[PDB]
């Protein structure tokens, strides 16, 4: 076609952007989005910890670049905050030498970089941190807006200044550990990209943010079976999410964590579930139950009663559109990955069959 | 067969072979289908179709060629003759030959 | 052979009692030979065989009456001169 | 060369003034025959003119007042390019007059003979130079019955009233290559002929009138005779021969020397119709005339509705949508072929035999057979590829990366289309002629190659069905679980799979078995019996696939509702 | 004991309601009955860009009515040009989810935020060309809801923890805090006068805040359900807000009471977007359904029906000069109407 | 306690909001009508324009 030089350059840029976004989409479609819900005492932290040992290759090229950029930005912000605290303190504690002050000023001016921190800035920051006055000012201004990891960044600034730095996963989490509300994590099962969204540390108003999560493939719900009293709140939350208009089309997976704790608690013979749930006395063990050898009958009966109640509340409406996949949860085994992969495969197959007129 | 009223069988007759472009006439031995076959005429007319009469003729023939001695130039000096090993009496096709009234023409070169 | 010669014979099925029907038939011989150069040039169409056909036919016939009212002719003489229905 | 003929044969003259019992002109070097040169002789009984190459022309009134003469034979006219009219006249006792191997371009007049013989036979042959038969040429030739045998006549056409005022016994016109066309008024005044021979005549059609008195007819090797007159017209017909085996069945239905007055009770014709071409119309039963129409109407309506729904969809195209569109197009093609066959049957309703040759020899039958093969092959390929892709996307549902896309499916669809086109066009090349069966089906199994091809096609269809069944069984096994299993969902899936597999099993198993049996040269059923299967079992897919696939689909229903709302029928 | 405080609050509310009723005589519909209602307006699509990959969450128009910024929940931030319908640059984000967008009057800075509490600021005039985070405005205890570039130096943002704060790019700290509010804040709007702005709360109570005052000025509770969108009259003397009950209401800074109710018996889905015309004579709003409608403020009657989107309208925007109006749906296709 | 502080803050906010002034609705109605009439001529959506002058053809 015929176009102007500026028009040709714009078309070339648009084509490059289109190619880049197509490449990003190629990977995006292969990733399955999953959302995790659980109470503070539900043990979700333990659940995520178990899968944390099997992260997705530890790190990725794009992930590594993003982590390096975040670390550089955090270091620059910490240096700027330290300089501001030193300059605004009661005593104008300056650098030991005018060269250090000039280097700090240049770094502050150079903080406008696009994510890459020059080695000179890192060296200047490290030299400034070695000064006794700078350390004293930082200690006296620990209550300022300086990042909590400022000391760690200063101590590790020597390694950060080296090219091709590879920060540890714990270090990256600490750098990104804040009041974000999202705890992203990556893990691979059967060479399949799996995402998990830990949501919390925010207002308990599910009517405001669950709306956008209608595209999630499945929602994981985790509740601690040990706490008999917490069941009522858990039951109410499950009922509310199940009846949610936006989420009334996505299946859920239930994990009954703290199985060992529940077994230990019921071993005392207190039987506090009866008071909370009077129907437990009239409940009976299902004929399809397959308890493991050596398990106390009371614990298995209670677990199966809880599972039956969860199924009954879920089957109130919209059973065909979306199902429920409860599983006994114990943070002592790695079989959870296989169970969740099987559940995802089953729900994907059911969804595919729904549109093929086979169900 | 019997010496009298022989059937339609080949005989060692002599036939003259010549071409328009070759004035030389050459006579060689050839098999000629001659004899007698049963024939009859319908006893009624105007009711049933006339019954065809079988005439002795040759059923299978073989092509034989002989050298042409000094035939005139401008034409192919090839002479073809038909030799029949078996003979039978049957109707003669219109395009097969010119079967008709007897002629008793000589079989030699005039 | 034993084929009868060219002479009148009784009708196999048209010979009413008291008046046999005469039919003409025979075993007249025929001769044929390959067409010579003169014969070939005497035919407008291409012919590679020449045959002479002689058949026994009734010289004359009379008027006779057959059973059922059918009109038939009774032969009075037989001779081998030519053929009429030989061509097909 | 020297000759021993009685006539002088000198000075380019025949020397007719010679006393001889049987005049002959063999090897006679005579080119001009003097007019009235035969006078003054009475001992001659027969006159023969044969082996006369020098003959070029004959003077008029050559044979006049030849009372003694009764038979005249003329043959071997090498250069007889012209004959003076009126050569034969005043022959009360004339019996036979034969003229053969004559190159005369003008028809010799014979009305002046005025023969009074009881039976007069006239034979004309090798009249290549003859242009046409002059009108009223045979009128007045003989007062009594006269038989004309114009075998191998070169006449281009017959003038009107050619035979008038005469009782013709037989009219033999065999080997009449140039007599393909003739007027219907030739026998306007002839009481007959009783028997006619039009073998090898290549006549386009027979005259409407004059066939009532015809008792026997010969039409051997009459390829051009693709049509026959009315059956009731041949009231007196008793025996005839027809080149086309199908035409012989027309005389099957009704509206030796010792036989005498006795005649056969029913007409006799040969050769009999072939087994592969039974004497019947397209539909052998009365009810099929309506069932076939209803099935075709339903199939075409469903295909049109599905095509309209799919083509007008504004949503993004999907591989299932394209597959459904292709299946709908195949069903539409099959319905169009069935409608064309039904229309052809209706047009030739009650006259199947008359138009059987034209219909089976025209391009219509070939097109119908090609459509029948192509639509079936395309439908089978579409169904099997749909099953295969469903199996693949169910077995590896979690691996979203390994998912079919439109660009990848187009190549496979094009390859399948090319394969189906080649499969359908191979019989048209000559592998298996479609004219063997009147329904335009490749029934030519006599050839080893054709039988092998049919067996290969049947084996391929069987293998495709087996693969589909295996894929469905694998899908059912994978979906089923030992613990996480739902009785209702499992039962529904099993019922759906069973109906889906059976809807094709009880459409393919009988046809496949019949084809396999026919391939081994062991027909279990006749053509008429196979017609019921071909009209009842063949269109099962065209009437079941659309309703069972797109009609019972949420997306199709939504699209139809949206289209209705847009059109105003909300 | 809080009985005395409750009684005093009830008495004050009753007095305020009585004063508002006394000051109010009749609705604007009766006064506007003397003006002929606007006729049917025909809109035809002019541009349609299919380059967007994932669902669209928010969109903001440009001050020059030349470039529009779009955001997606997948994490890709790409800006389009209306004249050429071609993307200019692509901005990756550390947080996939986005719920707000902004475009500075000069177009140099672009900011967006989503469920994650860490807000990011991006520049379109980077020295190296590639876009990158200029600074971070983290520390919020709630998810980001909406953003609007009041100027090139100060930014006012909404937090999910029922708190609104004012941040400075140079300082990167909450200069002003508006925590004195009940319920979350969904959307924010800026009137012609930057001195005062109106914030749309998640509840039925709408509060007006000042940059320097730091406290609410007027409270309106005319809505019957949650409010998800709010727009300001170009003259700045009135504003309109949408509700989940489909009962759109118009409020005036002087009347301090509801003026008109724009609802229909056949309209069940609520209103998620709201926008006014250049003169405010016509109001454009999007409902939870896939069809958008145009409302007449003066006539309070339907103007036309638009069904160019196959999914819910995520957001709607109107250019300052009214050159064109674009609606963003939950699908990957953006429709431009003129 | 927290409840007492919240109640006191709510009472203070209500008192502050109760000190605002009020204006006649008729004056605001007239001003809005005049503004709409003045700005009506500059509304492309309300007033159709030829495609030649429209920059979004």
């Amino acid at each position: 076609c015929t176009l102007s030089a500026e028009d040709k350059a714009a078309v070339e840029r648009s084509k490059m952007i289109e190619k880049q976004l197509q490449k990003d989409k190629q990977v995006y479609r292969a990733t399955h989005r999953l959302l995790l819900l659980g109470a503070d005492n539900s043990g979700k932290s333990t659940i995520v910890k178990q899968m944390r040992i099997y992260h997705v290759n530890g790190y990725s090229e794009e992930e590594c670049k993003q982590y390096k950029a975040v670390v550089y930005s955090n270091t620059i912000q910490s240096i700027i905050a330290i300089i501001r605290a030193m300059g605004r303190l009661k005593i104008d504690f300056g650098d030991s030498a005018r060269a250090d002050d000039a280097r700090q000023l240049f770094v502050l001016a150079g903080a406008a970089e696009e994510g890459f921190m020059t080695a000179e800035l890192a060296g200047v920051i490290k030299r400034l941190w070695k000064d006794s006055g700078v350390q004293a000012c930082f200690n006296r201004s620990r209550e300022y807006q300086l990042n909590d990891s400022a000391a760690y960044y200063l101590n590790d600034l020597d390694r950060i200044a080296q090219p091709n730095y590879i920060p540890t996963q714990q270090d990256v989490l600490r750098t990104r550990v804040k009041t974000s509300g999202i705890f992203e994590t990556k893990f691979q099962v059967d060479k399949v990209n799996f995402h998990m969204f830990d949501v919390g540390a925010q207002r308990d108003e599910r009517r405001k943010w669950i709306q956008c999560f209608n595209d999630v493939t499945a929602i994981i719900f985790v509740v601690d079976s040990s706490d008999y009293n917490r069941l009522q709140e858990a039951l109410n939350d499950f009922k509310s999410i199940w009846n949610n208009r936006w989420l009334r089309t996505i299946s859920v997976i239930l994990f009954l964590n703290k199985q060992d704790l529940l077994a230990e608690k019921v071993l005392a013979g207190k039987s506090k579930i009866e008071d909370y749930f009077p129907e437990f006395a009239r409940y009976t063990t299902p004929e399809d139950a397959t308890p493991e050898p050596g398990e106390d009958p009371r614990v298995t009966r209670a677990k199966y009663f809880i599972r039956d109640e969860f199924l009954r509340i879920s089957t109130a409406s919209g059973d065909g559109r979306h199902y429920c996949y409860p599983h006994f949860t114990c943070s002592v085994d790695t079989e959870n990955a296989r169970r969740i992969f099987n559940d995802c495969r089953d729900i994907i197959q059911r969804m595919h069959l729904r549109q093929y007129e086979l169900l | 067969k019997e010496p009298l009223r022989p059937r339609c069988r080949p005989i060692n007759a002599t036939l003259a072979v010549e071409k328009e472009g070759c004035p030389v006439c050459i006579t060689v031995n050839t098999t000629i289908c001659a004899g007698y076959c049963p024939t009859m005429t319908r006893v009624l007319q105007g009711v049933l179709p006339a019954l065809p009469q079988v005439v002795c003729n040759y059923r299978d023939v073989r092509f034989e060629s002989i050298r042409l001695p000094g035939c005139p130039r401008g034409v192919n000096p090839v002479v073809s003759y038909a030799v029949a090993l078996s003979c039978q009496c049957a109707l003669c096709r219109r395009s097969t030959t010119d079967c008709g009234g007897p002629k008793d023409h000589p079989l030699t070169c005039d | 052979q034993d084929c009868p010669e060219c002479t009148l014979q009784e009708n196999p099925f048209f010979s009413q009692p008291g008046a046999p029907i005469l039919q003409c038939m025979g075993c007249c011989f025929s001769r044929a030979y390959p067409t010579p150069l003169r014969s070939k040039k005497t035919m407008l169409v291409q012919k590679n065989v020449t045959s002479e056909s002689t058949c026994c036919v009734a010289k004359s016939y009379n008027r006779v009456t057959v059973m059922g009212g059918f009109k038939v002719e009774n032969h009075t003489a037989c001779h081998c001169s030519t053929c009429y229905y030989h061509k097909s | 060369e020297p000759c021993n003929c009685v006539p002088d044969g000198a000075l380019r003259c025949p020397g007719p003034t010679a006393g001889l019992t049987r005049l002959s002109l063999a090897y006679l070097p005579v080119k001009v025959i003097p007019s009235q040169a035969f006078r003054g002789l009475n001992e001659v009984i027969k006159i023969e003119i044969s082996q006369i190459d020098s003959l070029e022309r004959i003077e008029a009134n050559a044979f006049d007042n030849l009372l003694n003469l009764s038979e005249i034979l003329i043959q071997n006219t090498k250069n007889l390019r012209y004959i003076e009219p009126g050569a034969f006249i005043n022959l009360p006792r004339l019996k036979y007059l034969s003229i053969c191997n004559t190159g005369i371009r003008k028809f010799p007049d014979v009305t002046k003979v005025f023969s009074s013989e009881s039976n007069f036979i006239l034979e004309i042959c090798d009249n290549l130079h003859i242009t046409t038969i002059p009108g009223n040429a045979f009128q007045g030739m003989n007062n009594e019955s006269v038989t004309l045998k114009l075998y191998g006549n070169g006449f281009e056409e017959v003038q009107s009233h050619a035979f008038n005022g005469t009782t013709l016994t037989s009219l033999e016109l065999k080997e009449n290559v140039h007599l393909e066309k003739m007027h219907n008024g030739a026998f306007r005044g002839a009481t007959g002929p009783k028997t006619l021979d039009i073998s090898s005549t290549k006549l386009q059609a027979l005259p409407s009138y004059g066939l009532e008195s015809i008792q026997r007819l010969i039409a051997t090797s009459s390829y051009s005779l693709k049509k026959l007159p009315s059956r009731e017209t041949f009231v007196n017909l008793l025996e005839a021969t027809l080149t086309y085996p199908s035409h012989c069945c027309a005389f099957r239905n009704l509206p030796d020397y010792e036989y005498g007055f006795c005649l056969p009770k029913t007409p006799r014709c040969a050769p009999e119709p072939d087994a592969f071409n039974p004497c019947e119309d397209i539909m052998g039963y009365d009810f099929l005339r309506v069932l076939i129409w209803l099935i075709n109407i339903l199939a075409i309506m469903g295909n049109m509705t599905v095509l309209f729904v799919l083509l007008t969809s504004r949503y993004k195209l999907t591989v299932p949508r394209f597959l459904m569109c292709n299946l709908s197009f195949a069903d539409f093609c099959m319905g169009l072929y069935l409608l064309l066959i039904a229309s052809v049957d209706s047009q030739t309703k009650g006259q199947y035999y008359n138009h059987a040759i034209d219909w089976q020899t025209g391009s219509g039958c070939s097109t119908a057979g090609f459509f029948t093969v192509f639509a079936s092959e395309l439908s089978v390929y579409t169904l099997t590829v749909i099953t295969l892709e469903r199996w693949h996307t169910i077995t590896y549902a979690i691996h979203l990366d390994q998912k079919l896309r439109l660009r990848h499916a187009i190549l496979i669809m094009l390859g399948g289309w090319l394969f189906s086109s080649l499969i359908a066009m191979l019989p048209l090349v000559g592998v298996s002629n479609y004219m063997k069966v009147s329904i335009c089906f490749p029934m030519d199994v006599e050839t080893t190659l054709s039988q092998v091809y049919i067996l290969t096609i049947l084996i391929l269809n069987v293998v495709a069905f087996f693969i589909i069944c295996a894929c469905y069984i694998k899908i059912y096994f994978a979906v089923r679980n030992p613990e996480l299993m739902a009785t209702n969902k499992d039962t529904k899936i099993a019922k759906k799979m069973a109906i889906l597999i059976f809807t094709d099993f009880t459409c393919m198993a009988p046809i496949s078995f019949f084809a396999i049996s026919a391939a081994f040269k062991v027909p279990l059923i006749t053509v008429t019996n196979s017609k019921v299967l071909l009209v009842l079992f063949y269109p099962i897919n065209s009437c079941a696939n659309p309703f069972l696939y797109a009609i019972f689909t949420k997306t199709f229903q939504r699209d139809f509702f949206l289209l209705l709302s847009k059109f105003g029928c909300c | 004991e809080l009985d005395q405080l409750r009684q005093e609050a009830e008495q004050l509310k009753n007095q305020i309601r009585d004063a508002r009723k006394a000051c109010a005589d009749a609705t604007l519909s009766q006064i506007t009955n003397n003006i002929d209602p606007v006729g049917r307006i025909q809109m035809r699509t002019r541009r349609t860009l299919r380059g967007h990959l994932a669902k669209i969450y928010a969109m903001h128009w440009g001050t020059d009515s030349r470039l529009l910024v779009s955001a997606s929940q997948d994490g890709k931030l790409i800006i389009w040009d209306s004249y050429t319908t071609n993307k200019v640059h692509a901005i990756p984000l550390r947080s996939s989810w986005v719920m707000t967008c902004a475009y500075a009057p000069s177009g140099n800075y672009v900011a967006c935020g989503g469920l994650d509490n860490i807000c990011s600021i991006y520049n379109l005039k980077t020295r190296e060309g590639n876009v990158r985070v200029s600074r971070e405005l983290a520390g919020h205890t709630g998810y980001l809801s909406c953003c609007r570039f009041l100027d090139d130096n100060q930014i006012v943002t909404s937090s999910g923890d029922t708190t609104c704060a004012l941040w400075d790019i140079e300082t990167g700290q909450q200069t002003t805090t508006f925590t004195g509010h009940t319920g979350d804040v969904m959307s924010l709007s800026l009137a012609p006068d930057t001195r005062l702005f109106v914030s749309g709360a998640c509840d039925a109570s709408a509060k007006l805040w000042d940059v320097r005052e730091g406290m609410c000025r007027q409270t309106f509770t005319g809505h019957e359900s949650d409010i998800n969108a709010i727009c300001f009259f170009p003259n700045g003397n009135a504003f309109a807000t949408g509700s989940d009950d489909a009962t759109c209401r118009l409020f005036d800074l002087r009347a301090d009471q509801e003026l008109m109710t724009y609802s229909h018996d056949n309209i069940i889905c609520g209103i998620t977007s709201v926008s006014f015309s250049k003169s405010g004579r016509l109001l454009l709003a999007g409902y939870d359904d896939f069809n958008c409608n145009v409302w007449d403020a003066l006539k309070a009657d339907r103007a036309g029906v638009l069904a160019g989107h196959d999914n819910r309208v995520s957001c709607l925007g109107v250019t300052d000069d009214g050159m064109a109006v674009a609606t963003g749906s939950w699908d990957s296709f953006l429709k431009i109407w003129n | 306690t927290a409840s007492i502080a919240q109640a006191r803050k709510l009472v203070e906010q209500l008192k502050m909001e109760a000190n605002i002034d009020r204006i006649k609705v008729s004056k605001a109605a007239a001003d809005l009508m005049a503004y709409c009439e003045a700005h009506a001529k500059e509304d492309p959506l309300l007033t159709p324009v030829p495609a030649s002058e429209n920059p979004f053809r």
